[PDB]
């Protein structure tokens, strides 16, 4: 496994300095690659480090404007991007590579980067109220920037839930519901609670949903 | 510096079917220093194939690849709901410089499939604040194409709902959607009758789905 830090919002001019740990320790064979995806755009390379060596290859395009580093005790590997313009985001993917080699085989979660001149809001959370099937869910509105985990029962619901994507309202804040199909018969029995994770303003809340 | 070419953009296929996607380099990439990916929503790429013929442990062997030098391909032999996916191929002959192709999405055509209507209203929580929204959801769906209309008492509301689909559902690739009015309390507080109508080819008439203020 390879773990990126949590993603955030940087203002236009700044710099984001994303973080990548890997797996035991046993990233000393390996290399670890940075690549990054622009929301509905392909797959953007940006550069490589064999970590043992603290040695950086980088895209001609992000050439003195990209910084790439390991961090030999901890195992951890850093992207630093600067002067961020809007165009910068993007989901920032680090990966695993060998050197003989070249295929991208582990990647680590993503790293959501919303390069933006708005302050970060946590979302509000209401019950969408159950109507031999029932629809019951929750709103997450308002919050910035993205994105927001749902989960329902601690991860002891997944079947039937459908989360949303988020729109963006005309108030430049982000909305979305969480819905999930469950039997009529176990409304007034079984009892549900939405778990909503908005990690960028430390915003952890759980709703419970009744009719 | 090498350019690769994915073809086609798009491939709608049903389960069953055989799916091959093409990938072009601009020079040789040799006896294949070329990868594929699978990408699906809301996730990392995964590996699938490397050395363009080379299977990954637990990419089931329905994926396989082939080429050399300049022309590639993977072949998905027998197409599955859950291979809804982009999919990417990746040159890396030379390790300072990695390309990727523009990805080709694959998606997975189905029998048409009614949508389950619900209405959800404003939570009094919300209220308290000043502001009601107003769910309609449509569920588990197949095509995408519907028409969600908002009837407040019986008049045709416009410009304040949103919509968002879901994508493709890997295990029986449906469609599910959410429009969200959204009202002030007051313009809320203004009528009593809240109407979500849906237009779909699953349905032999448009479902409508209400609910009266109180």
């Amino acid at each position: 496994e390879l773990v990126q830090s949590g993603a955030e919002v940087k203002k236009p001019g700044s710099s984001v300095k994303v973080s990548c740990k890997a797996s035991g320790g046993t990233f000393s064979s390996y290399g670890i690659s940075w690549v990054r995806q622009a929301p509905g755009q392909g797959l953007e390379w940006m550069g490589g480090i064999i970590p043992i060596f603290g040695t950086a290859n980088y895209a001609q395009k992000f050439q003195g404007r990209v910084t790439i580093t390991a961090d030999e005790s901890t195992s951890t590997a850093y992207m630093e991007l600067s002067s961020l313009r809007s165009e910068d985001t993007a989901v920032y993917y680090c990966a695993r590579y060998d050197g003989i080699y070249g295929e991208l085989d582990f990647w680590g979660q993503g790293t959501l980067v919303t390069v933006s001149s708005a302050s970060t809001k946590g979302p509000s959370v209401f019950p969408l109220a159950p109507s031999g099937t029932a629809a019951l869910g929750c709103l997450v509105k308002d919050y910035f920037p993205e994105p927001v985990t749902v989960s329902w029962n601690s991860g002891a619901l997944t079947s039937g839930v459908h989360t949303f994507p988020a729109v963006l309202q005309s108030s430049g804040l982000y909305s979305l519901s969480s819905v999930v199909t469950v039997p009529s018969s176990s409304l007034g029995t079984q009892t549900y609670i939405c778990n909503v994770n908005h990690k960028p303003s430390n915003t952890k809340v759980d709703k419970k949903v009744e009719p | 510096e090498i350019v690769l070419t994915q073809s086609p953009a798009t491939l709608s296929l049903s389960p069953g079917e055989r799916a091959t996607l093409s990938c072009r380099a601009s020079q040789s990439v040799s006896d294949a220093y070329l990868a594929w990916y699978q990408q699906k929503p809301g996730q990392a790429p995964r590996l699938l194939i490397y050395d363009a013929s080379s299977r990954a442990t637990g990419v089931p062997a329905r994926f396989s690849g082939s080429g050399s030098g300049t022309d590639f391909t993977l072949t998905i032999s027998s197409l599955e709901p859950e291979d809804f996916a982009v999919y990417y191929c990746h040159q890396y002959i030379q390790l300072h410089s990695f390309t990727f192709g523009q990805g080709t999405k694959v998606e997975i055509k189905r029998t048409v499939a009614a949508p389950s209507v619900f209405i959800f209203p404003p939570s009094d929580e919300q209220l308290k604040s000043g502001t009601a929204s107003v769910v309609c959801l449509l569920n588990n769906f197949y095509p995408r194409e519907a028409k969600v209309q908002w009837k407040v008492d019986n008049a045709l509301q416009s410009g304040n709902s949103q919509e968002s689909v879901t994508e493709q559902d890997s295990k029986d690739s449906t469609y599910s959607l959410s429009s969200t009015l959204t009202l002030s309390k007051a313009d809320y507080e203004k009528h009593k009758v809240y109407a979500c109508e849906v237009t779909h080819q699953g349905l032999s008439s448009p479902v409508t789905k209400s609910f009266n203020r109180g």
